[PDB]
RNA sequence: GUAAGUUUAGAUUAUAGCCAAAAGAGGGCUCUUCUGGAACGGAAAAAACCUUUAAUAGUGAAUAAUUAACAAC
């Protein structure tokens, strides 16, 4: 329990200095969840589109206009309206083809 | 009118209380002067500007060496206020031909003889 | 109630606890016993990649083996001809780390690189703002480069 | 040189392997509850 | 790179922290101990030359 | 390319006389929102192996 | 570690769900706590260009407290547009009108001064009382310490407390009290 | 302590300053004398105050100045 910093949560932290006083060495052992501390599964009632349907359900005038339409996005979202609108097309055309990749 | 200012002589008259805070003795006085740049010039009268150019502290923060006798002392207390003044110690002693080239100064004014860059073990 | 005694109230105590350290000696036995084990980790073999915080040129790189590296500058050294990284400040494992105060020993850490390739920065223009500007009053910087592949990082049990 | 194109690169550094121990998510350094309770729940 | 420490070596940036909390109490130690007391283990400084 | 990978992972621990493992909840964010995050941990006698 | 990538990048980037309390809170230590957790500058991969900010819940926003006499001195001032459209009301009056815009206020100021501010708020949500919508109930994941410690009314002492501290002083007995 | 100076040969441009701080004289201006300044940092925006030896490439570092300050027996 030398640590200054709670074992409990990310991982234990066991400082020490080498005889010589010129190395510190750290010993971090990850923490499993204890059994415990877990919730079981909701198994009665799934791909995450269902989930995006429900939210955004057609109820008024079968498709909804821009308007109306881009109010519900916002809030399921909780985003502004402004977002979802449209650009020109001379922004669309300055859009790059095929960005760079890292990994 | 801003112009040239003689300080009177009683500043560098030192007390006792001053020796044992600086720790120097008012015998056996250090020989070499560490003096650095640590103001800009810029906004000062020329007086002080000529001074720091033949004193060599055109740059900041780079230590140059020099005689602790009564002329050039005359010349460091006209820019007293734009340099820090640091007595040169040798706790080994002068460098020799030998060690001319394994030299370095130290921050704390001490110039040492034998710069190894290894633990002191 | 003992001298200089002060009831509890808002400003009676700093705002601050204090901590009670742990006695040396008691701490000394316990330091040697986290370095033997950390030690025979090293000594059994019982870690995976390794990432190290060397110093090199001017600057602190997070390295890792197969890891890539750009310097700012030429390095006199031939494409293809392997390296080693003498400033490790730290080499790190999934249960454990060492840190140099500030650099670790050769004996504990071995990093290896390779010159991959010698280059030149793209063209970097470099204009000043001045009365009639003008538009070929202007500068390009190309600075040589030199890329380093990481190869291994090795550590050896002698803490 | 490599015939790899002179233009500006991005990042002075490229690793395939970023993380050892895990890369940082919101949950890491967060410690569990009992039961998992979320806060107010009252089981 | 202690920010890459940080994002991708979460329990060497807690050890990272530990020491550093540990240092700073024993500062607090060091300030009321006077100089009397001895100098903390993780407060030793190893000299060069 | 496996699909059904949990059915895979209990083959394996079958032969490796290890008991079926027990899917449960370890960490929960934003469930109700439309961009959830769960973790779930699978526990063997009780022993988390994989989250 | 050994995720997937799309996992692991949706692990990292998702927005988490805080929960405070501001019963005898001032607004702007609270302003400081959700400003910090709406920006997402409590993680260390916060880039101004990310988007990584987290939903803040705030309760009880009926019951802040101000310190000095900020009821009565704090002015919040707004202009419709219209000549002779100018208001100046005090934070007592506004507190009465709308007991959650005292909280909204501080906030909104503490956000930078761009268009993300506007989407920030969208994620902070606040309620005047303890009562809260089990939806958002369900979604909270952790609760923010107080920033500040409440201090304690005489009822609330026990009785042992009261015997710890001393009696200073003695009142004589031919006193009416 | 320091590296400039005198002389010979040739040559234009310039010959309306601005602001800050000192000392005067006319009486806030208006003059004369002496010092400093012309950020890419700071003082909110800021020619003139303060920090700043030139010019560079770097996903390094130590710093400078730094608009704030804590009612009565
Ligand atoms: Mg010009
Ligand atoms: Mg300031």
């Amino acid at each position: 329990t030398y640590s200054s910093l709670p074992d409990d949560y990310n991982c234990q932290v066991d400082l020490a200095l080498t005889a010589d006083g010129r190395t510190i060495v750290c010993y971090h052992p990850s923490v499993d969840i204890p059994y415990e501390h877990t919730k079981p599964i909701p198994q009665p009632d799934e791909t995450h589109e269902q989930i995006l349907k429900a939210k955004l359900e057609v109820r008024k005038s079968k498709q909804l206009e821009q308007g109306p339409m881009i109010e519900q996005l916002s809030k399921v979202f909780y985003t502004t309206k402004h977002r979802w609108y449209p650009h020109g097309q001379y922004h669309n055309r300055r859009k790059k083809l095929n960005p760079p990749r890292d990994r | 009118k801003f112009t040239k200012s003689r300080i009177p002589d009683k500043v560098f008259q030192p007390k006792p209380e001053d020796h044992e805070k600086y720790g120097g003795d008012p015998q056996n006085p250090h020989k070499l002067h560490i003096v650095t740049r640590i103001r800009s010039t810029k906004r000062r009268p020329y007086w002080e500007k000529d001074t720091i150019k033949m004193l060599g502290l055109q740059k900041a923060h780079s230590p140059q060496i020099h005689k602790n006798i009564p002329s050039v002392n005359a010349k460091l207390k006209v820019v007293k206020h734009l340099i820090r003044i640091q007595p040169l110690k040798l706790p080994q002693g002068l460098p020799t031909e030998e060690t001319m080239s394994s030299t370095c100064l130290k921050s704390t004014g001490e110039l040492v003889v034998q710069w190894h860059l290894k633990p002191v073990e | 109630y003992p001298q200089g005694y002060v009831p509890k109230t808002s400003l009676s105590s700093p705002p601050w606890q204090e901590v009670v350290l742990p006695d040396p000696v008691e701490e000394t036995r316990h330091h040697a016993e986290v370095v033997k084990r950390v030690n025979e980790l090293i000594a059994t073999g019982q870690y995976g990649r390794l990432f190290a915080v060397v110093h090199f040129a001017s600057h602190q790189w997070k390295v890792t083996a197969e890891d890539l590296i750009l310097i700012e500058n030429e390095l006199d050294i031939k494409c293809g001809e392997r390296i080693r990284l003498e400033k490790v400040l730290l080499v790190g494992a999934d249960n454990f780390t060492l840190l140099g105060k500030p650099l670790l020993r050769k004996e504990l850490v071995r990093v290896e690189a390779t010159v991959i390739e010698k280059t030149e920065s793209w063209p970097k223009i470099n204009m000043k703002f001045r009365k009639r500007k003008n538009f070929r009053k202007k500068k390009i910087i190309v600075n040589p480069q030199t890329i380093l592949r990481i190869n291994t990082i090795e550590i050896a049990p002698r803490l | 040189q490599s015939g790899l194109d002179v233009i500006r690169i991005r990042k002075p550094f490229h690793t395939d392997n970023p993380s050892i121990q895990g890369q940082w998510h919101p949950f890491t350094n967060k410690r569990t509850a009992l039961h998992g309770l979320r806060p107010r729940e009252l089981r | 790179v202690l920010v890459d420490l940080a994002i991708y070596e979460p329990k060497t940036f807690k050890s990272l922290a530990a020491l550093a909390k540990r240092r700073q109490q024993e500062g607090f130690a060091a300030a009321l101990g006077d100089g009397k007391e001895p100098e903390g283990i993780f407060s030793r400084v190893v000299q060069y030359h | 390319t496996v699909v059904n990978p949990m059915g895979l992972l209990v083959e394996e621990l079958k032969k490796r006389n290890i008991s079926a493992p027990e899917s449960r909840l370890t960490r929960q964010s934003g469930s109700t929102t439309a961009l959830p995050l769960y973790f779930v941990g699978l526990y063997c006698d009780r022993k988390l192996i994989a989250e | 570690s050994s995720f997937s990538r799309a996992p692991q990048q949706w692990a990292t980037f998702a927005r988490m769900w805080y929960l405070l309390d501001g019963k005898m809170q001032p607004p702007g230590k609270l302003a400081v706590i959700a400003s910090n957790k709406l920006q997402g500058l409590n993680k260390p991969v916060y880039h101004q260009l990310s988007d990584c900010g987290d939903h803040v819940v705030i309760i009880n926003t009926r019951h802040i407290a101000f310190s000095g006499n900020k009821w009565e001195q704090k002015v919040y001032s707004s202009h419709t547009g219209y000549p002779g459209g100018f208001r100046q009301v005090t934070a007592a009056q506004l507190h009465r009108k709308d007991p959650v815009a005292i909280v909204k206020l501080a906030i909104y100021g503490m956000l930078p001064k761009n268009l993300h501010r506007r989407t920030m708020m969208q994620r902070l949500h606040l309620f005047p009382d303890e009562d809260i919508p089990e939806d958002i109930l369900k979604n909270l994941v952790e609760e923010l310490p107080q920033p500040r410690r409440v201090p304690k009314r005489l009822d609330e002492y026990t009785q042992e407390e009261i015997e710890a501290f001393p009696r200073v002083w003695t009142p004589p007995d031919d006193f009416r009290m």
